[PDB]
């Protein structure tokens, strides 16, 4: 089984291609936030539990992504 | 840890779909409005379809947490074969931001449902 | 160096200062030593101006035109500036509770004029 | 086989690269939304009713790319 | 025909890279909509009109490229 | 013979790239066209008849790219 | 054999600059849609630059289709 | 191997249009738009704007020509 | 074992494509806390919690795609 | 055949990065002339700025289009 | 081999490509200081601190891509 | 060698690609200093030795990706 043991080895390493979007992702909500906290006057809650949910919904790419790399390697 | 992460997952996606569905029973199902046009039943990729999605969110987050700490056995043997602190300073930035992502992945499920439970009663 | 003369008395008018701060209407922007030339909007904020050390002089501003010169220079022209401890807290609750009440009620200019008069009371009771 | 599962295995890792354009959407619509809320005072419904529906249908590009992918891998 | 059936699988994998733009279509048409209401008072109609029938059209690209993708496999 | 077959299936997936373009710039123009209605006073006709127009253009691309992608499929 | 396989190939690759040329006719109409609203470029003006710039972005897309389709 | 090579070195090498095609919008957006504050209008940002493009559109030309030798020469 | 050896070495190389979005995304942060900073007076404390936590999230895609290029090395 | 047949590849996929130099010529012109409106950056000052940065961008492709026209 | 030492020219080459993330990095960070620098007074202090050790950690990429294709 | 010598005329082109980040990088730092520049203050100092040592450290990914593929 030559074919599919090479095959396994470059799919966990193309899958890795979305990381780009997964990175960027956390530090686009994280400079809108930190340039409007200094605008007054939303610092505790308010602005800041949008960048909490915001980033752990930008991360799901990156982590839906990884898991089909992981599988074809295990 | 993994397989029982997984499962635990799956049935709370179920609750999320199964209380959507009684609620548009007794008052009709309005949804979204509309604005003169069409297409909207093709994008059927919420509400039923976003609990898969979500539920998954859960699980996934759990496999890359494991592999960033398990990742210290590959580490260790170069260390003991420059200065080796670099290894020391780098894992504890690793431990305390795994730890912290227990509040955030938590907090997500909890703004995820009260979208919901909104939009159910409207 | 500021020039924050309003219309009633000169609070700075000599070139004798170092920082303030002033809110805008885009953000709560601060003066340095010599500002760049942006003169924008003053909202109905806090404009606080740090004397050296920690001796600032909390003056609430009701509203004007924060402008900037070249030359450092920074002439904040407002219609009214008062400090901090010459408002009570009793009497201010009474014209946010009159605003929020008159508003939506009527006709004309009668409920434009409460949503603004409500949002500028909110904002210097909770910078107590 | 040989040639077919070779085939199915660099499927799954090159379609993952539409990962890019749904992760960034995430973040697109958290950085205007949060900016925006601190102008006094977009907070409950009007903004928060775009932003949850904005994240929908950028998000239906992630899944729908998602099922091609595990398709051809089960 | 062991050629034609290894091609089919990657090219239903290849064509999906359309989606970069018809995903991030939907984030910027809604980032210009929800940034301008809050400038008073874009609302009722006016810009919701524009927000709902753009979109549309944004959208036609990823379900023009997926087609081809489902037809090959 | 076989290697034409397969390069059939190959030449309709790479050419589906410009759906970036095509996609992303129908939401480009949306998105002015919404943030600038609500700065008094873009609305009926003047700016109307620029974003019908500009977006038929924009549209260009990804339907010439298209034509390509199924003749070869 | 080998150069009839490589002609699909020709035409493939070759579409990709469609990126460049379909997101300039949208980059010159933002700013010519939202500059129209500043009182008062309607006629002639903005509308002359509008319409040659579009004709020397739309270029590319169409000098990168003929290598396409005289190998296909 | 000769003749197969000389067909796919005219279609990677078209990868480069991106940047002359953007190129030609990026300096056009901005003449526009600063046109409209009066009063660049008669040379000036008129003048500027066909020696500019000239030197955007440099790396569409000789980006072309290595792709046309390919398949000539 | 060519296969194997020959599949090893693409791996590395493939998988550290990611380093663009964890790369750009340290600079991101950066530059929208230099642009608040000057301000006045978001410097110690209160926004420097956001700064630093915000880098190490952003650094977390970086770090997780070189381990898989290590491990099949 | 095999060291003819990677001499056309070698100048293709090289060419992929004439879009950095080509909107890096573009983008340093539209920063200057929306500038130059806002007076009077016309005679000099801003303009040994634009004509010696739009040389220190153009080198990228300079230097590119030698390693793919020598093979 | 000559399967080894052709896989070893392609994972140098492959590995290049993350040359734009750490490239654009260091323009982000000095784009945003020279901006802010006009504002006075962020020069000498304040934004100094911050161009410095930005500019370290956006480094770090290209560092670490390019062990490994000088390795390989 | 056949696949030692079709390897090495590949490796020149792939590790190319890296030009964008580096010839976009040098112009994103004097464009946002030819628009500081005319207002508040001048050229010859402080935005000039930003602009200076600026464009040296963006420049250092386009030389060392040019020696990988000159040496393959």
């Amino acid at each position: 089984m030559q074919l599919v043991l090479a095959a396994k080895y470059i799919g966990a390493a193309i899958a890795t291609i979305g990381l780009t979007g997964a990175g960027i992702g956390i530090a686009i909500v994280f400079a809108a936030l930190i340039n409007g906290t200094s605008r007054n006057p939303s610092l505790r809650n308010t602005l800041f539990p949008f960048a909490i949910l915001g980033f752990a919904l930008s991360e799901a790419t990156g982590l839906f992504c990884l898991m089909i790399s992981f599988l074809l390697l295990y | 840890i993994y397989i029982i992460g997984i499962s635990v997952s799956l049935w709370i996606g179920l609750t999320i779909l199964g209380l959507f569905l009684n609620k548009a029973v007794f008052f009709s199902l309005f949804v979204p409005s509309g604005t003169p046009l069409p297409l909207v039943p093709v994008l059927v990729l919420i509400e039923l379809l976003s609990y898969t999605a979500r539920a998954i969110s859960l699980g996934l987050r759990l496999a890359a947490n494991t592999l960033s700490g398990h990742l210290l056995m590959s580490i260790l043997g170069n260390l003991v074969k420059i200065f080796g602190l670099i290894p020391l300073a780098g894992i504890f930035a690793i431990v305390i931001l795994e730890f912290a992502i227990a509040c955030i992945q938590a907090y997500v499920f909890a703004i995820l449902t009260s979208s919901y439970l909104k939009d159910s009663i409207y | 160096k500021v020039s924050l003369v309003a219309p009633h008395q000169a609070i700075f008018t000599n070139k004798e200062v170092s920082q303030v701060n002033l809110p805008a209407s885009s953000g709560e922007m601060g003066v340095l030593a010599n500002h760049v030339p942006t003169v924008e909007e003053l909202a109905p904020g806090v404009v606080e101006v740090i004397e050296s050390s920690g001796t600032a002089s909390k003056y609430f501003v009701s509203g004007g035109f924060a402008s900037i010169l070249p030359g450092s220079k920074l002439s904040i022209s407002t219609v009214e500036a008062h400090p901090l401890d010459a408002f009570s807290s009793e009497n201010i609750k009474s014209l946010l509770a009159e605003a929020q009440k008159n508003a939506s009620s009527a006709d004309e200019t009668v409920a434009a004029e409460a949503a603004i008069e409500i949002e500028v009371l909110e904002a210097l009771q909770a910078a107590v």
